[PDB]
């Protein structure tokens, strides 16, 4: 068992044991963000619609 | 009123723990997916381990040692033994067996291939006690119960499987001397019932022939691997401290050799029970596996052997 | 999201409204002119839910009167309760409904909706952030079924992101004014299932049954009736009118209890039952709370499934205790609540309780068993529609036998839709 | 040194934060006001404790915090609390509107018309950084804010500041505190979405911390505030060296490092002892060799599952109090020959010690009694997939009848959302069981 890269401070200290070896865009995001917007007013659109009627 | 859920159909032990706790009017079972339960009967193949004991207000408790399969699969039971310090690769016990993947006779499984040319590669046991009149192979099955809190109960009845044909030296090819399963042999209950005889008769065999018992001759080092075997894979397994718990039944499959020495041939996690002994067992499991953490309103005898050194 | 505004439509509708402003100002210890004479400040921390703050510090009721003949918004006001609503929010027409539902949604009540959205909306504009609606009415009669159901459809019109709630007072040949109510009641529930987001079915024949069984009411008035029904709507509404820490909201609540959009019409509870001096153990209010007995919708919810459950324990208690009783019943009745919905139950409790009793127990309840209810209301509306009785009072104010065919058929696939999910 | 901002999203964000910025300041010796008699270099200064607050010419010690919620009734409480003043009122921003238990009203409705304005008040404190090393987002995958308006930000962020790391500290759903019925959807929608843009995840089932309370700290029914303040310890322990002077885990960089080695699998389990009751009278105070060995105790985990079944990837012990390396080296020898640690063929069979000899720091009349030494284990364990299991069961059950669904569509989202984001899950219990088996 082998006890490496020890280092020390006066606030702690360090080490490693070793036991054995062995993204979309901002136009891309702002789209779709509106696309739902789209489908969002179409629900209402179409609510609105079956209301007149 | 406690509840259980049964998710293997074809566990015949199981059926009958189901069928024992019905029939007591506290126990009610429930659909196979319900979450809501005391108990699980689990499947064989990918028990879900992970969905346990999460459930708020229930205490689950299961029917499966999860990682017990590192016993109970032949390729896993020789690195164990093989790895392991407590049950060292100097075991007297075990069966000289090799692993490469897919008196010099030897025996090969996971079809079986009894020769010298040619998974795992056992060493075969070429002089095996014969019983007379006879001159037949068998091989002993003990049913073990290891509970909740890892108490291992070994079950009193086991039972002899039987070979019904004259055991032969020069001759592998031909399955019905020296393969002593149920299946491949349907003389099929020439001597015995379904060629099984069980520890009343095989002690007084014994007593008559060899001038001993089962007791001491064969049963002192069935004891000894068994509780050898599982108190080796017990931090492995152990469902203490846990948020839910495990039983289980093995069933040890041992072959007493000429000169009354015992070895392991294999340990089996979702065991069937011989026919007769079905009903008493089955109720010992609901006593002592069971009822043990869910109290309503001895058959076995217990391996504990702590020798100070 | 604080703000709720409240309607009640029509004689029922206005009737039990007044016990629920009743029973809930005496909660929050507002006086019958509308002046706080309390103790704690738990009684006024949420009192904007359902008040407005006034001049001289009076709390008036967020509160719409509507009716199509003034005698009951008259006795509204000459009866106990009565100084305190705002006297602008009582919109009364003159002529009347006649039990007729057309006369409510497309004739009589027609003249008079927009002078009750005027007021709504008056209502609304000074809401810091309007959360939803609740309107208590009766499918039964003209002015709370018809008028009731056109007011939710003018509201959804101006306002179709806000919460609609109801409590809808179905009827029944036991507590029956005319033989007409199962038509008016199989066309406000078409609309109900459309423009509402929770209904709470109160059924008349489960509040005569539980005045006349379980409370020893030989010969129940609807004041008996309607104790039973401000007491519930008291209950449902505890966690929106007190903190806290675990508090809540309508959206949240119509979220999780409401699995699709058609099935939300719930089955409330109380416990106990009342009109005492042994105060209930939590095992006997858990008891009570789940049985048939204290259902205020006539149906057996062994004869169905719960897709979803809201519990609300009302008084001091261990929370310990309630959480392991209502794991008890979950735990040993689990076939009468979906596996597919896994924690369908949600428990809350709340410190204050009910005036005279020291713990309480309501229950909310989307079963699959409404059903029932759905289908007694389909078999007294085709018992008379297949000879066209009684048409005449409708179609003399230009409703058409196509319009009836269509809302028995749109009740009969909402009693398909709920059969659906009782056997998967 | 490099700057640190902390981003707590929803409720369950926010009031941990709340937890943790009281227990930061009572560990840096800094008050409610913002003053810290400690600190000499008045109004600057490159010390460690500076990584996570920021000076003013006034002395003031100001948290690199920002408040994020869709309604105003819990960070209120903030602005009227114990330490209102710590904060600049820019930091705590809020909506009139919750998400209502809707990952999709929080990200696309709601979402939309809030993410511009937040990005605006996070790059007014990056621009008081002059060198910013990235974020911790604190939040739940239940909530909708804290699922759904955390996603979106977590995407915003890879976009503006694409060269910096970003933490999460995430509360996995729990019936036994309060639940919605729709918590497993948001959640497993979150994660989707989030995977690629989180570098590091700390996960915090809050059943484990329930029960934790329980059996520890002997509460019968455990409020937010005895959740919070558990879980700001174990929180601190994990950031404590990039708050002090120290040589393991110094940047949000060496998380990644030193725990993630694959990065899709970037959830460890964090192990966390000992937790011991403030009512105790007589407390025998635990050992080293104790406390190291309780780590390996599923009873103390964040997450509960079996790291016996599973490999390591990684494991890594932080001390706090009372330690040396020599009695660490020793409990870990011990160990090593009772318990079953499997590790991955490809990684070294290892321990990344570090300790700062200052012991835990506890709140004033709180639940937790003061102790001589603690440490917290950091472990990326495959067994952590079996909270994935759980939760993807819950999902199938639910989704399997389009339960709930309508509510998320009706918010724009569009059905197919959930399928995808369920086969990524799929794909996530496949990654960690080739790995693990
Ligand atoms: N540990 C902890 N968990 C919390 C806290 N508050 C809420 N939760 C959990 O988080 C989930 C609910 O998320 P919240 O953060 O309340 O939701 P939100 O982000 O406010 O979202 P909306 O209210 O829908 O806007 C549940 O699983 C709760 O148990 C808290 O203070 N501490
Ligand atoms: N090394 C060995 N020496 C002698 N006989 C052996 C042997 N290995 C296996 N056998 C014999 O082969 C037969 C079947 O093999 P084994 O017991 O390994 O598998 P199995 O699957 O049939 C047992 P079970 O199904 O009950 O778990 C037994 O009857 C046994 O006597
Ligand atoms: N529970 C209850 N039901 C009522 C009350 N008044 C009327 N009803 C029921 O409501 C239906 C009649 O509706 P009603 O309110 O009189 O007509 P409207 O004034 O035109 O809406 C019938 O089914 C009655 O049994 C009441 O005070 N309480
Ligand atoms: C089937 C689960 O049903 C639930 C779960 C949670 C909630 C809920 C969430 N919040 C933030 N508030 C509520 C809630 C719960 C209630 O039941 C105790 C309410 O009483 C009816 C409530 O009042 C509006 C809100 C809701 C349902
Ligand atoms: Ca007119
Ligand atoms: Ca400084
Ligand atoms: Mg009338
Ligand atoms: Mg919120």
């Amino acid at each position: 068992m082998e006890v490496i890269e020890l280092n020390k401070c006066t606030s702690g200290q360090s080490f490693e044991v070793i036991l054995k070896p062995p993204d979309p865009s901002l136009e891309e995001i702002q789209k779709k963000l509106e696309a739902a917007e789209e489908r969002r007013k179409y629900q209402e659109a179409e609510l609105l619609k079956h209301l007149a009627e | 009123m406690y509840t259980f859920v049964v998710r293997d159909e074809n566990s015949s032990v199981y059926a009958e723990v189901s069928r024992l706790l019905l029939a007591t009017g506290q126990w009610k079972r429930l659909r196979k997916d319900n979450p809501r339960f005391n108990l699980m009967l689990g499947e064989r193949n990918r028990l879900p381990f992970g969905r346990l004991g999460h459930e708020p207000g229930l205490v689950q408790l299961v029917n499966y040692y999860r990682g017990a399969d590192k016993l109970c699969r032949k390729a896993s039971l020789v690195k164990l033994i093989k790895t392991s310090p407590e049950l060292s690769e100097s075991c007297t016990w075990f069966p000289e067996s090799y692993v490469i993947y897919p008196g010099n006779v030897w025996i090969a499984k996971s079809g079986i291939l009894i020769s010298s040319e040619a998974h795992v590669i056992q060493k075969y046991l070429e002089k095996p006690l014969l019983l007379e009149p006879g001159h037949r192979k068998f091989d002993i099955r003990s049913w073990v119960l290891v509970d909740h809190l890892y108490n291992i109960y070994l079950y009193r009845e086991g039972v002899l499987r039987t070979s019904s044909e004259p055991y032969n030296s020069a001759n592998f090819q031909d399955k019905t001397c020296h393969l002593t399963n149920h299946c491949i042999q349907k003389n099929y209950g020439r001597y015995e019932e379904g060629n099984e005889m069980f520890f009343e008769e095989f002690n007084q065999y014994l007593m008559d022939a060899l001038n001993t018992t089962l007791e001491n001759s064969i049963l002192l080092q069935i004891k000894h691997i068994i509780r050898s075997c599982l108190m080796c894979i017990e931090p492995a397994i152990s469902t203490k401290h846990l948020h839910y718990q495990s039983f289980q039944l093995f069933g040890f499959d041992f072959m007493v050799d000429e000169e009354l020495k015992v070895w392991l041939i294999e340990v089996n996690g979702a065991p069937a029970c011989a026919q007769k002994l079905y009903a008493e067992l089955c109720q010992g499991i609901v006593d002592v596996a069971i009822s043990s953490v869910f109290p309503l309103a001895s058959i076995f005898i217990k391996l504990h052997h702590h020798h100070h050194h | 999201m604080r703000e709720i505004v409240h309607i009640q439509a029509g004689q029922c509708g206005n009737q039990i409204g007044a016990k629920f402003w009743e029973v809930i100002s005496d909660e929050h210890g507002i006086d019958p002119t509308g002046s706080y004479h309390g103790d704690s400040d738990l009684q006024l921390e949420r009192i904007n839910v359902y008040y407005n703050e006034a001049t001289g510090n009076k709390y008036v009721p967020r509160a719409i009167l509507v009716d199509l003949e003034p005698g009951t918004m008259d006795s509204v006001r000459s009866g106990p309760f009565g100084q305190i609503f705002r006297p602008d929010n009582f919109v009364f027409g003159q002529s009347g409904a006649g039990n007729n539902w057309a006369k409510g949604h497309y004739t009589e009540g027609a003249e008079l909706v927009d002078s009750v959205l005027d007021v709504v909306r008056k209502e609304s504009e000074s809401c810091d952030c309007l959360q939803g609606f609740q309107l208590t009415h009766s499918l039964g009669g003209g002015t709370g079924s018809g008028m009731g159901t056109l007011l939710i459809s003018k509201i959804r019109e101006e306002y179709p992101d806000r919460i609609m709630n109801t409590f809808s007072v179905v009827p029944s040949p036991k507590v029956s004014d005319t033989v007409v109510e199962p038509y008016n009641a199989t066309l406000s529930v078409h609309q109900l299932v459309e423009n509402t987001d929770e209904t709470y079915c109160i059924d008349n024949e489960a509040l005569y049954d539980i005045c006349f069984r379980t409370l020893k009411l030989t010969t129940p008035t609807y004041g008996d009736l309607n104790h039973l029904v401000s007491a519930t709507m008291s209950g449902v509404t505890t966690c929106l009118r007190f903190p806290g820490q675990l508090n809540a909201d309508l959206r949240k609540l119509a979220v999780n209890m409401v699995p699709f959009p058609r099935l939300h019409f719930f089955m409330p509870g109380f416990a106990p039952l009342t009109s005492q001096y042994r105060a209930l153990t939590v095992p006997e209010l858990t008891q009570q709370m789940f049985d048939a007995k204290n259902m205020m919708a006539a149906c057996d919810p062994r004869h169905g499934r719960y897709l979803t459950v809201a519990a609300v324990f009302r008084g001091r208690m261990s929370m310990k205790e309630v959480d392991e009783q209502m794991l008890n019943v979950q735990n040993k009745n689990s076939s009468y609540f979906v596996e597919w919905i896994p924690n369908n139950v949600k428990t809350a409790v709340c410190d204050i309780p009910p005036r005279g009793l020291k713990m309480s127990a309501t229950f909310i309840g989307n079963s699959t068993a409404i059903q029932e209810l759905f289908k007694r209301i389909s078999e007294q509306f085709t018992a008379m529609f297949r000879r066209k009785a009684f048409l005449h009072w409708y179609t003399g104010e230009g409703m058409d036998e196509m319009e009836f065919t269509e809302a028995e058929s749109n009740m009969n696939d909402l009693v398909s839709e709920y059969q659906q999910y009782q056997d998967a | 040194m490099r700057e640190c901002i902390s981003i707590h999203v929803g409720q369950a964000g926010v009031q941990i934060g709340n937890a943790c910025w009281e227990l930061y300041c009572l560990e840096h010796g800094i008050q409610p006001d913002g003053q810290m008699p400690s600190d000499k270099t008045i109004g600057g200064g490159d010390d460690s404790f500076n990584t996570f607050f920021s000076e003013t010419g006034a002395g003031k010690h100001v948290p690199r915090a920002v408040f994020v919620d869709l309604e105003p009734t819990v960070i209120d409480e903030v602005r009227t609390g114990t330490y209102r003043q710590l904060f600049h009122p820019e930091q705590l921003i809020t909506g009139k509107e919750d998400a209502a238990n809707n990952y999709a009203r929080g990200h696309y409705t709601i979402g939309k018309e809030i993410i511009d304005l937040v990005l605006d008040r996070i790059r007014k404190l990056a621009d008081q950084c002059t060198g910013l090393q990235g974020f911790l987002v604190f939040h739940s995958f239940g909530g909708g804010t804290g699922s759904g308006f955390t996603s979106l930000l977590m995407e915003r962020l890879s976009v503006d500041y694409g060269k910096k790391s970003k933490l999460e500290f995430s509360i996995y759903p729990a019936p036994q505190v309060s639940t919605a019925v729709v918590e497993p959807y948001n959640s497993i929608l979150t994660t989707h979405t989030t995977l690629e843009h989180s570098d590091c995840a700390f996960m915090v089932d809050n059943e484990a911390i329930y029960d934790i309370c329980r059996r520890n700290l002997d509460i019968e029914r455990p409020t937010y505030t005895n959740l919070n303040r558990l879980i700001s310890q174990i929180v601190s322990s994990i950031t404590a060296s990039l708050r002090f002077d120290g040589a393991l885990n110094v940047d949000l960089t060496e998380f990644q490092t030193n725990l993630v080695p694959y990065p899709r699998i970037h959830f460890p389990l964090a192990t966390y002892a000992p937790v011991i009751s403030a009512e105790k009278a007589y407390h025998e105070q635990l050992s080293v060799a104790e406390i190291t060995n309780a780590c390996f105790e599923p009873a103390n985990q964040m997450v509960k599952c079996d790291p016996r079944h599973g490999k390591y990837m990684a494991c890594c012990l932080l001390y706090r109090g009372d330690v040396v390396p020599k009695d660490v080296n020793a409990a870990i020898a011990t160990i090593k020959t009772k318990r079953s640690i499997q590790f991955v063929d490809w990684c070294p069979t290892g321990f990344k010690v570090g300790i700062n000899y200052q012991p835990p720091t506890v709140v004033p009349g709180g639940d937790l009694a003061k102790v001589q030494r603690a440490v917290c284990m950091l472990s990326n364990t495959t067994a952590i997939a079996e909270a994935w299991a759980r939760l993807d069961h819950k999902f199938d059950l639910m989704y399997a009848k389009r339960a709930f669904v309508h509510w998320y569509v009706g918010e724009g989202m569009e059905e197919g959302e959930f399928s995808e984001a369920r086969e990524d899950m799929a794909a996530l219990e496949k990654d960690y069981e080739e790995v693990g088996v």
